């Protein structure tokens, strides 16, 4: 139940939060008292969930919903059947992605490595704190926000971006999908580079840095290297969820009418070639 | 400035300067085509054909 | 003890399940 | 001035401090 | 009015990331 | 703060190097390598030499060709105006043919230019897949990088060729235009159903939103457990040290369980390629099985319901 | 930072420079000044557009 | 009035916080 | 307070005040701006100019 | 934790800090005692707004 | 609480009071110009400027 | 654990601390007595809102 | 302040001076085109010309 | 500032300033391009080919 | 923090800044003077909008 | 300027050279195109054509 | 920097750089005259556009 060389590292301290009484090991899982935290608010977010389905009789993962509260509940606490589970639930996500991130910051410090993960993470939650909160703040209430259902959260989206009319023109939008398409594909460059260098065809030995250096430097005549490649990699994913709470915060704040309409708002007028 | 180029590359300045200066022409060139009376792709005429005195440029004329 | 089934119709009564997603 | 036409001279102006930037940026170490 | 009601706390937020940059930068140096 | 292995602050130069021996290499790596101080920075500063293999030269010039014809029907769609191709650069394309045609060649301007740039860019890319195999094995690597390129030329042509055929239409084909294919997104997602219930397009989701997951996560793993020279992940795989180790504790004390410096790479590579090789499944399937992913996903208890509005509007063609 | 180039580098990069910038100048000096015999570059006080002195009938781009 | 008392005041404040003055007052 | 600096870095302290006096001077001359009776940009009377009397500051007065 | 400035930097500094300070503290004061005079800052009872005092023809931007 | 610097660091203290501080600063200003009665900037009346009596603060004024 | 300051260093900063809070605290004090006398912070049972005491053409923002 | 260089680095004040300078000089110019009174380029009248009196700068003028 | 060189590198200066001034020059032109007094584009007439009398510039005319 | 730059390198370096300098600027000076007397940058009291002056027929750009 | 190739490189200036008057014979033979009268493609009459005298370049014409 | 090139080489390279530039400018220069014994690139003060030459009947792309 434990890696063959886990006993090594599994020592006391590098907690944030929690000294000795949280810093143990429940089977793969280190805990911590931003663990307990985290299982405490996942597990309430989902019994609310599961109350919201109980409540709305929709039994089913992909048609259940915790909705924000109307718009015209502004930021009042909205019923629980009206609502106010979203805020719940909102409460108990943000909650548990920061105590997440919080025990990977325990780990990292135990471990001795970097805080880059738990950054990474809170970057993500940044993303979600910032539509959860900052466009309920922008557009003046929670039910600005997405809801919290697999499908029907995929609905609001679909609405959201709608309201703007063809939301693929969206600035941030364009950015943040290339920005997608490029982590993807270089996921899928550096995945693949790796295997490549230490699984040749049979018979081949394990190639060097040297060899896939030359190989990206004769395929595109650019090679990134081994630090280039995670430190490209971070740089992508986290500007994609950069560029994810800027299209999140401008479609409707600070775009009210189609981003097709934004794009012609000024580049068409830009006048090298306006005329 | 002949002592410039003890301090400034002078690869780096012809190189920038030649690369600033075919952007700029092409610029300028456009700046022409967009004026109307500078067009000489759409050829407009110059309303100097149909001005009976010189308009000048500090001649301080009146209507 | 459903609310409903005892009180006239002149007490608001609100069922536990709400409509919010008819599925 | 025409909203385009403020809009095009502030890209203009924040190119110019972007570009007079650039080599101060290199050197700040 | 017009659109410096706003400018006033973009460019409040701006200082106060401002104000902190030096501290931020002293305690990451 | 401790270095955050985010920027190389220090770089070091040495000999340019032109690349490891291969077949063809003395004559086909072409350019003086460059440094770029700037590239130095995050990764290698030397840019060149490239190979200018038979594939890749020729895919090159195929992709000039297209891009070329591209850039001459945008100048003939706004009277030969570089200006207005530039006005216009987002919204200008080289439309599809209409459906009228079916699987018929269309002449130029009714959408043979758009076939013939699907023809020439199709070609290129297969050329430069090719290049990425034959680059992959003259240096006795594997082709794994060639595959994930496979992956998503599979899923191009899809897009382009393989679904517009399938369903017997060149309008189903992807345009193109900056605008335009998004365009076609719009066209495509909202003709058949809504890909929101696509099951496919929600796992290419997925997989594109775990690929910026494991590659954000294993880009700071790396960086983290660079104290421990883990960026190095050849020989943390095959002489697996302390920043593999710490890396994959980090993940098992997080997770519950963690990944290999190669299995990581594994992982990666499958939830990066599996992006387009399930997207190329869910738009296949849309318009040839579906029709609508609505009515199906409604069928399949996948579509949320929601409260009855008050007051509906009602169709008035019944 | 000094470049390292000596004084006679200098001396002959300067006179290279000194020919293309001066060449250049006065061969772009004479461009002007055909192209401003051709049509004055600025305006007098009536202006040049055409909409102020051409008849009715002859179109402007404005 | 009570604008030109304000005034006066910050004149005053002026005057009296200039660093000239205001240093007199330095004893370390 | 010259002992601030044995515990307080200066050059820190007098550099976060300088860009933090810079954005937030923007700031007021947007606070200004936003002002119909302060806006020097527009030019806009004030309501002084249409009254018979010193409105004052903490002067009571009544309708 | 100190910074390592001795005594005699800390008043040197402390020094050129008052300047700063009060030079800026002194100027800012005259300038908001001219911009009071000019337009005082706060209204008063009856308000300042020139909907509440200039004729219906003033036009007024609230 | 001169002992406090024994084991409260006071840089970070005061830095991070001076900043709070700042903030605060920003937002009970937002606060006020966000209240018609004290906003300066847009200078509405006084609801006193129309009362005929004092409404006090803790007076037990009545309709 | 400590900061490792002296009983010195600890006094003057404190001394320090005392007067810059204190003045803060009391230029604070000043200035929102000036304003609490330009319009009281806490309105009485009536309020002080323009619509219940102003006539109707005084436009309230309320 | 002469010393101040002994603590505060010339080159990063001067050249951060010089930066936000280009940025203010930019932000000012483009507030003088914001006001139709300061809008050189589009050369709007003065109020003075229609004026029969000096309006002041802190002048009290009634109507 | 002949000993500026010995604290600021002159490559910098000289490469930032020739920056600068390069899309300053850019700027400035397109300001007069956007003010019809000044675009020479278009040419648009002077108004003082219209005024009967010179306007002057800190002369104060009036209506 | 210093350029490591010698007394007569950073006259020289002042001669051509003050050379380039001062030519820009005259040359500049000389192109402004021009294009005031063609066309004076600030408007009188008057103004110079062609709406203002200018017949009605006269279309302005505004 | 035979000196230039030994602080220039002469292949870099070469290649440069020949792509960039790639890219502008191709930019400037579409200039022609856009040009009604300079588009062979379409093939417009001249308006000399129509013209019963020689405009000219220069010429002092007028209407 | 220094390329490294002798002064023999600075000089074939020359000889074959002003080959090829004098050559591309005299057939440039022979190209442009004849294109514009076609159609002179220069509009006269009349202008060349067919709308203001042509019979209405003419075409014109503007
Ligand atoms: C073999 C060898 C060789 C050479 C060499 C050399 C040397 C040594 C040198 C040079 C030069 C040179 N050039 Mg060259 N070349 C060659 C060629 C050529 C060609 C062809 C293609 O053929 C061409 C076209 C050329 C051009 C040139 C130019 C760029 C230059 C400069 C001049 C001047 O500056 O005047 C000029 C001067 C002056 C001052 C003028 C000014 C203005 C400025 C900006 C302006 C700005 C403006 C703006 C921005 C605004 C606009 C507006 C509108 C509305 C928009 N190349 C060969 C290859 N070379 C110089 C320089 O760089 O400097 C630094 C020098 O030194
Ligand atoms: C009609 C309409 C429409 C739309 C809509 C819209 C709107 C409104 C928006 C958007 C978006 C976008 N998108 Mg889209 N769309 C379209 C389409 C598309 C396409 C194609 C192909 O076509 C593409 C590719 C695209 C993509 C994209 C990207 C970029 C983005 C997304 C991403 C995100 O955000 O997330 C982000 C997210 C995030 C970060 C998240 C995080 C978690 C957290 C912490 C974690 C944790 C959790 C948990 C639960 C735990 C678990 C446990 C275990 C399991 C045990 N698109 C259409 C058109 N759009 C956003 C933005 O803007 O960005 C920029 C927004 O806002
Ligand atoms: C329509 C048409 C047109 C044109 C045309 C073209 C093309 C196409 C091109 C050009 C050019 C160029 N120009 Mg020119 N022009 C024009 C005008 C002008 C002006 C004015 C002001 O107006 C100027 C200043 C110029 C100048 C120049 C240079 C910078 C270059 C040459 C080079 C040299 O250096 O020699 C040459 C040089 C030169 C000329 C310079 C000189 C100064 C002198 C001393 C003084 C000045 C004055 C001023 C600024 C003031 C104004 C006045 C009025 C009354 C307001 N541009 C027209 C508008 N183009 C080029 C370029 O850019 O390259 C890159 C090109 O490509
Ligand atoms: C309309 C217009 C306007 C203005 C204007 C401007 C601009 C543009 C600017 C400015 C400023 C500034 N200011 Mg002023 N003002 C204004 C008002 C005011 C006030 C009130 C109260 O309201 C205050 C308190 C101020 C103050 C100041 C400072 C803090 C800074 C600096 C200066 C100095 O340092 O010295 C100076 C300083 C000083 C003056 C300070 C003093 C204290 C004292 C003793 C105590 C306190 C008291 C109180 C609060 C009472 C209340 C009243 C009632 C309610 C009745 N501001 C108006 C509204 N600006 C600047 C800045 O921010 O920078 C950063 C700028 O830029
Ligand atoms: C309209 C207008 C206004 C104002 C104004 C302004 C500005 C602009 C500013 C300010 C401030 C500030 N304030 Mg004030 N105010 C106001 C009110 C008030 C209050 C109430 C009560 O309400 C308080 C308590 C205050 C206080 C303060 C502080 C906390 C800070 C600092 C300063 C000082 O330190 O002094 C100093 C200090 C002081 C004054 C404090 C004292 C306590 C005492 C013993 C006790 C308490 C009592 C209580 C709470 C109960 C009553 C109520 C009832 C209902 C009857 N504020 C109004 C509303 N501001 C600042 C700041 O934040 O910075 C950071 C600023 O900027
Ligand atoms: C329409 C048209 C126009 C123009 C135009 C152009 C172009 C195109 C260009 C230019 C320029 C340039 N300018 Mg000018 N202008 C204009 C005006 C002006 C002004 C005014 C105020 O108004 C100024 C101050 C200027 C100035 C200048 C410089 C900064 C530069 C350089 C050059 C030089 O160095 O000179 C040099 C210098 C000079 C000339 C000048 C300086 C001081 C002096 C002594 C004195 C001062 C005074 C003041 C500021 C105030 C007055 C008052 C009134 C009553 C309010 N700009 C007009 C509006 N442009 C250039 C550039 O930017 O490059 C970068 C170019 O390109
Ligand atoms: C169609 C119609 C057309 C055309 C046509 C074409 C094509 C297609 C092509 C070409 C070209 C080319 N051109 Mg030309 N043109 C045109 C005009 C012109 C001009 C004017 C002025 O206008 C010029 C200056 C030119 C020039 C040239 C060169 C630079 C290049 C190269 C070549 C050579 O080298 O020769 C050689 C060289 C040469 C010819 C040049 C020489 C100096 C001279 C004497 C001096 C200057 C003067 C001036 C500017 C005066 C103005 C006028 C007035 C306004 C009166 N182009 C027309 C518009 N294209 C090419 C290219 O780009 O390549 C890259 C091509 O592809
Ligand atoms: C730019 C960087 C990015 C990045 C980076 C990164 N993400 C990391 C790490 C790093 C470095 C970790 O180190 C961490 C980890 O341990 O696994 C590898 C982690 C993780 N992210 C996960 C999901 C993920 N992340 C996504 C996006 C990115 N992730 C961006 C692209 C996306 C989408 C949609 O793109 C998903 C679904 C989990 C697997 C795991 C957190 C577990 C947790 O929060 O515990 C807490 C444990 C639980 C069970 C949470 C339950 C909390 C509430 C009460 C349950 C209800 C859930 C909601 C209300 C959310 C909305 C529902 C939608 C339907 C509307
Ligand atoms: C500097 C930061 C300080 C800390 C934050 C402080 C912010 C709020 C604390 C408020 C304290 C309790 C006040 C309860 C008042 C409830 C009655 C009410 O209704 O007051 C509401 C207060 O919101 C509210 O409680 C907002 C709170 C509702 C809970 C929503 C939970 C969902 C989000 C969870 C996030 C967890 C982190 C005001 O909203 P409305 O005026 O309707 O909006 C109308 C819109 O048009 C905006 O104008
Ligand atoms: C990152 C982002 C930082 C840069 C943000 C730039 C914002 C520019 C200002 C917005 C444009 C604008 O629109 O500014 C307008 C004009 O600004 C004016 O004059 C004043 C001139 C504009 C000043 C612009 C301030 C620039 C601030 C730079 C911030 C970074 C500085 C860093 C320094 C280290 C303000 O609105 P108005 O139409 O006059 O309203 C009129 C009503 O209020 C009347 O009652
Ligand atoms: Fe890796």
């Amino acid at each position: 139940a434990m890696l063959d060389f886990e006993r090594k590292y599994r020592v006391r301290g590098g907690t944030l939060l929690g000294g000795d009484l949280f810093d143990f090991w429940v089977g793969p899982f280190y805990v911590g008292f931003f663990g307990v935290t985290a299982i405490f608010c996942a597990v309430f977010g989902f019994l609310m969930i599961g109350l919201k389905a109980a409540i709305s009789e929709t039994w089913s993962i992909f048609q259940l919903v915790l909705a924000p509260p109307n718009l015209e509940n502004g930021f009042a606490l909205a019923p629980l059947d009206e609502g106010g589970l979203w805020q719940i639930v909102t409460a108990c996500a943000i909650g548990a992605f920061v105590s997440w991130a919080l025990r990977e910051v325990e780990i990292s410090r135990k471990l001795g490595i970097g805080y880059h993960i738990p950054f990474a993470f809170g970057v993500a939650i940044s993303f979600f704190v910032l539509a959860q909160l900052g466009r309920p703040l922008l557009l003046g209430g929670w039910g600005h926000a997405f809801p919290y259902g697999i499908i029907a959260h995929l609905d609001w989206v679909n609405n959201v971006g709608y309201q703007n009319l063809h939301y693929h023109y969206h600035w941030a939008h364009m950015l943040g999908c290339s920005l997608f398409f490029a982590t993807s594909f270089a996921l899928a460059l550096h995945g693949g580079l790796i295997l490549s260098v230490t699984n040749p065809k049979k018979g081949e030995v394990v190639k060097t840095a040297e060899h896939e250096n030359t190989f990206f430097r004769d395929f595109v005549g650019y090679s990134i290297g081994s630090l280039g490649i995670h430190r490209l990699g971070l740089a992508l994913a986290l500007s994609t969820s950069i560029s994810c709470i800027f299209g999140i915060l401008t479609t409707g704040p600070f775009w009210s009418r189609g981003w097709p309409e934004w794009w012609y708002t000024w580049w068409p007028q830009i006048p090298i070639w306006n005329w | 400035m002949w002592k410039l180029w003890k301090f400034v590359d002078f690869r780096m300045t012809a190189v920038g300067f030649h690369l600033f200066f075919a952007l700029l022409a092409f610029a300028v060139h456009f700046a022409c085509i967009s004026s109307e009376r500078f067009n000489w792709l759409e050829g407009a005429p110059a309303a100097e054909y149909y001005m009976d005195e010189d308009p000048g440029i500090w001649k301080r004329t009146s209507y | 003890y459903r609310l409903e089934d005892f009180a006239p119709e002149e007490i608001r009564t609100d069922s536990f399940y709400s409509d919010f997603l008819p599925t | 001035m025409d909203v385009v036409d403020i809009s095009w001279l502030v890209t203009l102006a924040v190119l110019a401090l972007l570009a007079g930037a650039y080599p101060v940026f290199k050197r700040w170490r | 009015t017009g659109e410096a009601v706003w400018l006033i706390w973009f460019m409040a937020a701006l200082a106060l990331i401002g104000g902190a940059l030096p501290i931020v930068v002293k305690w990451w140096r | 703060a401790e270095y955050q292995n985010v920027f190389t602050r220090v770089q070091v130069r040495g000999p340019a190097e032109q690349g490891l021996e291969v077949p063809g290499g003395s004559w086909n790596r072409v350019g003086r390598p460059r440094f770029s101080y700037l590239l130095g920075k995050i990764g290698d500063a030397q840019v060149g030499p490239i190979y200018l293999g038979a594939t890749g030269v020729v895919a090159s010039l195929g992709f000039l060709i297209f891009c070329l014809m591209v850039g001459f029907n945008w100048l003939a769609a706004v009277d030969w105006s570089v200006r207005e191709v530039f006005r216009q650069f987002w919204w200008l394309a080289v439309e599809v043919p209409p459906p009228e045609y079916g699987l018929r060649i269309p002449p130029f301007n009714d959408g043979g230019w758009f076939l013939w740039g699907l023809a020439i860019c199709s070609l290129s890319l297969l050329m430069w897949w090719a290049r990425t195999y034959i680059r992959a094995r003259a240096l006795g690597l594997g082709t794994h990088v060639a595959w994930a390129f496979a992956a998503a030329l599979w899923f191009y042509f899809i897009i382009t060729i393989i679904r517009p055929v399938a369903i017997g239409s060149w309008d189903e084909s992807l345009p193109i235009g900056m605008f335009a294919h998004l365009d076609w997104l719009v066209a495509i997602s909202e003709r058949y159903g809504n890909f929101y219930y696509n099951p496919f397009h929600m796992l290419s989701i997925a997989f594109c939103f775990g690929s910026a997951l494991l590659f954000a996560a294993h880009g700071a793993t790396i960086l983290a457990t660079g104290r421990y020279n883990s960026e190095r992940e050849i020989e943390q795989i095959t002489d697996r040290g302390t920043g593999s180790e710490r890396a994959a504790l980090f993940w098992r004390w997080t997770m519950g369980f963690n990944a290999t410096m190669e299995s990581i790479h594994r992982w990666g590579y499958w939830m990066a390629i599996l992006v387009p090789l399930v997207a190329s499944i869910g738009l296949f399937l849309s318009g040839t099985v579906i029709e609508s992913w609505y009515e199906w996903g409604l069928k399949h208890n996948l579509v949320p319901i929601y409260e009855e509005l008050s007051d509906p509007a009602r169709n008035p063609a019944a | 930072i000094r470049t390292g180039l000596t004084d006679e580098e200098c001396q002959e990069i300067h006179e290279m420079n000194m020919l293309g910038m001066h060449a250049y100048w006065s061969i772009g000096l004479i461009a002007n000044a055909l192209a401003y015999a051709w049509r004055p570059f600025h305006q007098g006080r009536a202006g040049n557009r055409l909409e102020d002195h051409a008849p009715d009938y002859v179109r402007s781009a404005l | 009035g009570d604008a030109g008392i304000v005034v006066a005041v910050l004149v005053i404040l002026a005057i009296l916080g200039w660093p000239n003055i205001s240093s007199t007052l330095r004893r370390w």
